[PDB]
DNA sequence: TTTTTTTTTTTTTTTTTTTTTTTTTT
DNA sequence: AAAAAAAAAAAAAAAAAAAAAAAAAA
């Protein structure tokens, strides 16, 4: 039951991608560019950052993301619409 | 396919949640997650308020020994003990306020809603200055906003008038009549909802008979008939025998359906009830035989009956006339492959940290399945159960077995976890509700997957 | 440098462990892991039996509300509630038995070993048939096997014979003298060890005044002098009580001065204050004195004093003659930027599930760090602490603060958890101990982290 | 129709009694 | 090896306070 999840690495990679892109990024593109090891435990961290930094979280419209786990199969996630950017959360401790 | 399942729950000015809020619940079970000190317990207290006649708030934090918060604290939204001074900076809403709650059930087309509106008038805070009104409806076009608008237009006169000016709603200003109507609707037992409230934070068992005599079983004592017979100056015993036979008949079927689950790698549980005889019955039989052989000896029999009807709070006389007290309960562990008893037990005394939790969970879910369907007609009309701080003192396999046990009986469940055990949850769950708090205000987000 | 630390611990026929077993503990913190119901709590109980005068077995299971085991059960090694029959199949060792445990502490160029031997003689289970003998060693050639060898070829006389010819060995047949010698050796307050046992499983705070009036502070009541003066057939009693109160206040000032460096939630720390309240029978006694000064009626004072002395377990007597019951205690939170109260608390009622744990752990470790040697200046001579079911209810963030504060106070710790958490422990500890059960036997394995990683 | 008065129930807190174990003396 | 004094923990009972529901008066 080792390894599990590494929070610091995920935060650093998210920050690097955000500063590289330079434009607002929704959850779908962020997941597509940086696929997660675990489908859950990842969306939760991103939503926590979005709510903490103060970015509005729209809930009237939906975005669809399709993923495949290690043992084949398929999963369809009905995530809400969130727009992340580097400027808003560039100076908040974690 | 005739069971009501929770689907939604709404809030307004409750606890730390200011303004309108919502949350959705999947038919396959959900799981609320969030950091420490976020607001998970508040959301479930809001639900518990609508069901039990005398709730126990914040039960799970202390392990099942005490309660801390009260109703008037939630309405005004107290955050911490504060300090001295006069501004009372630790109270959010001061002066006139208004609050609302709701909850929705759906089985097949049919739909019901539960409600409550509470408000103040001035700057007082005594529990006697808090107006209340309870609602129950089964028609659309009646949402939280409708009630709030009606209340703002007038007062309690405007609210209570909706019944004559509509169809499908029923206001109740007294909580007792409300709960009586609710219990008659679902055909559950007398204390089913109190048991449901207790099951949310109990992680320790002390005696099975206490639970089976206080909550699970109903009251059918023969005090009235005995008093009538005594004052008349015997079918009573046959009546008592019939009532004690029914209990055995129900326990047989309960054991049969519990047999299918493995409490351990190759072992399963079983409930065992035995009969006891007190001295009081012997005296009555002796008096009867003495009277029969005498032919005036009628004075002693009537005196004994009158004494029994007099002190109805002593185990000497209570065990004479109350069929619930003629039995003794305990559990035993039986393994397959040549069924053979291996251990008998009457409580979780002396156990390990993780054994107590699983024993308590098994016993409580069996009791709930009994209570929610008093007779053999089956088809429960209420099918939800909640847990708080789920799997806090156990390992992976124990949690897996608990979840399997819950799924076996046919119950729809929701779990609460301080952001732990995600891998196990993802297999058996198909929704989530994330709560986050910044500053002093909280918020809700919803997800799903397939 | 100059602080003893636990390094090893051995067992023999204790609880479910049959035969001979041992485990090694690193001087930079270790962790104990293993499945549910394997034997983690048994080692802690074996350690606690050697220190406090009246242990509370299996404390952490109930959260700090009830103890549910006894010494004889461990000695004979039961394994459940049984079934009921001719042969008590649920008891491991029946008849004549023998059992020995020992724990060793180490320092820079020194070594001290503690120990105990307990044995039956026939088929009985009364607590008065469990003959006991406690030991304290200083020499390196004393070892558990030596004690068992001596016992098997003799008895109590054989064991006591070791002091006559050997060196650095002192057997005590009575636990009271053993504990007195121990406390004198470590230069430690009178109720520190019971506090250490209590801190293992406590996770709430009903009221901090009880904690300060029962455990941290000493006992310097004045009942005896009052009885002597009463039977002599007075103001000096009051002067004595006032002096005691002043000393208590100075000590509390010292503690709250110490507690500043450690950090609570960011930008905040804690400060402890106490107020003075007078009530009850003090006014009545003063009135009686001033009335008798007018003049007989000398028996009024004698009656009051005798009545107070006789009812030694009532609030009137406590508030009259016990100096530590003339104060009121509460805790406060101070913001670092400037100085201003943010919140004052007298208990832990109404909090969240995870806030109670952090509050309790913080206050308990703060008090314990002072109850040890730095009470009388200098650095602690006994630094170690044991936590059971660590981080059961808190989240990831809170555990970091708990560990950081624990390190800052200057104590070494061991953590006891199931496989629930594996990242923080790997990050902050150095060694692990793995337990396992197969049937009714249990065993121990000791490894460092790299070796397990290589698998 | 709105306000006031009364009764009944539930929970908490303090005090006293009981039992078992340990230590000491003969 | 046996008898006596002392101390710590558990259990039952009495006193008190607060909240809900029904009846009566302006
Ligand atoms: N009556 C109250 N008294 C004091 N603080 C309160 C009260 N009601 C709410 N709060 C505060 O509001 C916060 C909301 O957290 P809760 O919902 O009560 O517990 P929680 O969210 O379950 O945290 P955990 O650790 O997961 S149990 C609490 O942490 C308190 O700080
Ligand atoms: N006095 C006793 N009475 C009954 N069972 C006992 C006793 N002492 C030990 N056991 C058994 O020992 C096992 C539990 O002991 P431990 O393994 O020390 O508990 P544990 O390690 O704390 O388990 P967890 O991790 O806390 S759930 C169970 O099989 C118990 O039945
Ligand atoms: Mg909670
Ligand atoms: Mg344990």
């Amino acid at each position: 039951a080792f390894d599990g999840l590494d929070r610091e690495a995920l935060i650093h990679d998210t920050l690097a991608v955000l500063v590289e892109q330079g434009r607002p990024v929704s959850l779908g593109e962020l997941a597509s560019l940086l696929p997660p090891a675990h489908d859950l435990e990842t969306f939760a961290l991103w939503l926590a950052m979005a709510r903490e930094a103060g970015i509005e979280v729209l809930t009237e419209e939906r975005q669809f993301v399709e993923l495949v786990d290690e043992d084949e199969q398929r999963w369809g996630f009905n995530l809400p619409y969130v727009g992340l950017d580097h400027e808003a959360l560039k100076d908040i401790d974690w | 396919s005739e069971t009501f399942i929770l689907t939604s729950i709404e809030l307004y000015n409750w606890g730390g949640f200011q303004g309108y809020h919502r949350a959705e619940i999947d038919p396959s079970g959900t799981a609320v997650i969030g950091p420490t000190g976020s607001g998970k317990t508040t959301l479930v207290d809001a639900l518990m308020t609508l069901l039990c006649a005398n709730p126990r708030y914040n039960l799970a934090s202390t392990g099942g020994h005490e309660s801390d918060r009260d109703l008037v604290s939630y309405v005004r939204g107290v955050t911490g003990p504060g300090d001295g001074g006069v501004e009372q900076s630790h109270i959010a809403r001061q002066g006139k306020t208004v609050t609302a709650i709701a909850a929705t059930l759906e089985r097949d087309g049919a739909q019901v809603r539960l409600g409550a509106v509470l408000w103040f008038e001035g700057t007082s805070s005594s529990a006697s200055d808090l107006k209340k009104l309870w609602l129950l409806s089964e028609s659309p076009e009646q949402t939280l906003e409708h009630w709030l608008s009606q209340h703002h237009a007038g007062g309690m006169r405007a609210l209570r008038q909706m019944e004559k000016d509509g169809m499908g709603i029923w206001p109740y200003p007294s909580k007792k009549a409300f709960l009586a109507r609710l219990r008659d609707y679902f055909e559950v037992g007398e204390n089913a909802f109190t048991l449901l409230n207790r099951a949310a934070g109990l992680k320790q068992l002390n005696s099975i008979d206490e639970i089976f005599r206080e909550l699970v079983l109903d009251d059918r004592s023969a005090f009235e008939r005995a008093a009538e017979v005594a004052s008349s100056f015997t079918q009573l015993l046959s009546y008592i025998d019939h009532e004690v036979s029914m209990i055995e008949e129900r326990l047989d079927d309960l054991n049969s359906t519990m047999q299918r689950v493995d409490f351990q790698p190759g072992r399963y549980l079983r409930l065992v009830a035995k009969k006891v005889i007190h001295e009081s019955l012997r005296t009555l039989q002796h008096a009867q035989r003495q009277l029969n052989s005498a032919r005036k000896a009628l004075q002693a029999l009537v005196g004994l009956l009158k004494d029994a009807c007099e002190h109805s709070r002593n185990q000497g006389a209570k065990a004479l006339l109350d069929p619930r007290f003629r039995l003794e309960f305990a559990v035993s562990v039986i393994d397959r492959e040549g069924n053979n008893l291996i251990e008998t037990r009457t409580g979780s005394q002396g156990g390990s940290g993780g054994e107590k939790e699983i024993i308590a969970s098994y016993v409580l879910t069996a009791s709930l399945s009994y209570a929610l369907c008093p007779d053999g007609s089956s088809r429960p009309l209420f099918g939800t159960i909640v847990l708080d701080q789920a799997f806090s003192r156990s390992s992976h396999a124990v949690a897996g077995r608990i979840i399997a046990a819950l799924r076996e009986f046919g119950l729809h469940a929701v779990f609460i976890t301080p952001n732990k055990e995600m891998r196990l949850l993802r297999h058996h769950t198909r929704s989530a509700v994330v709560v986050h708090r910044r500053g002093v205000e909280s918020s809700l987000v919803s997800l799903s997957w397939e």
